[PDB]
């Protein structure tokens, strides 16, 4: 008698929780600070000690590039979010696709041997994010903080050949309100601020239809602008920046990027899986991630990419209301099932094979 | 694996069909196959005998109101069933009053649906 404990590590933000529950229970910045002058704070509390400490991401595009400040997230996540000791619980972990296997092995070394944890299994986002829409198959598009990816899967399991990565995510894009706000004479620039253009971004944001159409008909009027009252009580008024700003998923050279945007990756990604299957994955492309949350989102990609299909295919953009967590969500699924059991690495399994056990395990 | 309801499926041919319960696979009973609860999501195995060998059909069918929990567990066992048949099932998504022909046609009677279903595991 034991519940698995889902822990979801972002770029961003981690979301952890209990297998069964239908979201995480603690959601926090995937941030550590240490002193700038001298152990270390995650999270919220880094963030309101700023002034004190050096911040730093650990997870870069979703890889794991700082593993001793990925273990203090690791520790705040067990002992300061949930209070669950991490040598009595099963641990689900997620990663990033493509997750190169020496992190996939450090990941697994330090839950087994930092951590001791009894049993982990190590899940692909995207795959989770799937199984949480009730399909085994169909094509991915995951969009967070760090990294874009899409992620065809056909009958349980990703297709590797076909996996797309676009660096371009949610902090690019609140970067680039930032940057676009001083045609209006604001200056974001602190820590501090890029996290209130994050939630200006969240709030105010919009993806259109027909990016010409829209910088039209928003000259014409002053319909397009929108307020948001900032924390010291000013009130600030976004136009067409609305619209322009996840305009950038589409067009990344708004950003001086080359990469091709979310609808040629998607589309890319498609054409790299055999004809015979391609009909269920443009029948079945599945937002998932922070990013993929603008309005207007499924509208727009589903033109996009009949319009970049053969004419006999049919698309379809599935856009789910909690898909913000929906790899947490297929997480928390597949460790509450029964069959589960049987899927885990053992720490005895780990301490007789070492942390290879994983790639054959999961 | 050792799940008891795997070690039963695939060994005749026939027609087998389970409903997502609280995060397990349970047996329908037989009386009620092609009556699908609307609040639920079953996963049905076809077995077909032929030159000697068999041959899987797997289909996954979700009813209109099923929670998140059941449509995510029905996909997950599809998968992990298929699997045990060592690959070899061809997977189905079947969504309620949608459903291929070939699904439909696994019941003389036609497809039922009913109002209910079992609570959700959340
Ligand atoms: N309603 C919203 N509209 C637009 N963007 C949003 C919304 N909600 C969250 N986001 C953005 O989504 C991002 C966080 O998403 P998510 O938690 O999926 O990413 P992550 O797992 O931390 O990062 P990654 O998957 O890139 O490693 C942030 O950029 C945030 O601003
Ligand atoms: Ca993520
Ligand atoms: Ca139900
Ligand atoms: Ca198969
Ligand atoms: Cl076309």
């Amino acid at each position: 008698d034991v519940q698995a404990l889902v822990v979801d590590n972002g770029s961003g933000n981690v979301k952890a929780g209990v297998a069964g529950d239908d979201a995480p229970r603690s959601v926090f910045p995937s941030i550590v600070g240490r002193p700038k002058n001298p152990d270390a704070f995650v999270g919220d509390e880094a963030q309101t000690k700023r002034g004190i400490l050096t911040l730093k991401y650990p997870i870069e595009h979703g890889i794991v590039t700082n593993w001793d400040d990925m273990e203090k997230i690791w520790h705040h996540t067990f002992y300061n979010e949930l209070r669950a000791a991490p040598e009595e619980h099963p641990v689900l972990l997620t990663e990033a696709p493509l997750n190169p296997k020496a992190n996939r092995e450090r990941m697994t070394q330090i839950m087994f041997e930092s951590f001791n944890v009894p049993a982990m299994y190590v899940a692909i986002q995207a795959v989770l994010s799937l199984y949480s829409s009730g399909r085994t198959t169909g094509i991915v598009l995951d969009s967070g903080d760090g990294v874009s990816h899409t992620v065809p899967i056909y009958e349980g399991y990703a297709l590797p050949h076909a996996i797309m990565r676009l660096d371009l995510a949610g902090r690019d894009l609140t970067e680039y309100l930032m940057k676009i706000l001083h045609e209006r004479g604001y200056g974001f620039s602190t820590s501090a601020e890029k996290e209130i253009v994050r939630d200006i971004k969240e709030k105010l944001c919009y993806i259109a239809l027909n990016f010409d159409e829209e910088m039209k008909t928003s000259e014409q009027s002053s319909d397009i602008e929108k307020s948001y009252e900032l924390p010291d009580g000013n009130i600030i008024t976004v136009g067409n920046e609305r619209f322009r700003c996840p305009e950038a998923l589409f067009q990344p050279s708004f950003l001086g990027k080359e990469a091709a945007g979310i609808h040629t990756t998607t589309f890319n990604s498609i054409k790299k899986c055999d004809v015979d299957i391609r009909k269920d994955l443009y029948g079945n492309i599945v937002l998932s991630g922070g990013t993929t949350m603008y309005e207007g989102i499924g509208e727009r990609l589903t033109r996009d990419i009949t319009t970049l299909a053969p004419s006999t295919m049919k698309i379809k953009v599935v856009a789910p209301p909690e898909r913000k967590y929906s790899v947490w969500i297929g997480g928390s699924i597949l460790s509450s099932l029964s069959t589960f059991q049987q899927m885990w690495i053992t720490k005895e399994e780990y301490d007789e094979s070492g942390p290879s056990i994983v790639h054959r395990k999961c | 694996v050792e799940h008891p309801e795997f070690l039963k499926a695939g060994k005749e041919p026939g027609l087998q069909i389970w409903r997502v319960e609280k995060f397990d696979l349970v047996p329908v009973p037989p009386n009620l196959y092609g009556d699908f609860f609307t609040g639920d999501a079953y996963v049905i195995l076809k077995t077909v005998q032929l030159n000697g060998n068999l041959q899987y059909d797997l289909h996954y069918w979700l009813g209109n109101e099923c929670s998140q929990d059941e449509s995510g567990a029905a996909a997950i066992f599809t998968v992990q069933l298929d699997d045990y048949l060592n690959g070899r099932a061809v997977q189905h998504r079947e969504v309620q009053g949608f459903e291929s022909s070939t699904f439909s046609g696994y019941f003389k009677s036609g497809l039922k649906y009913k109002k209910g279903g079992v609570a959700s595991g959340f």
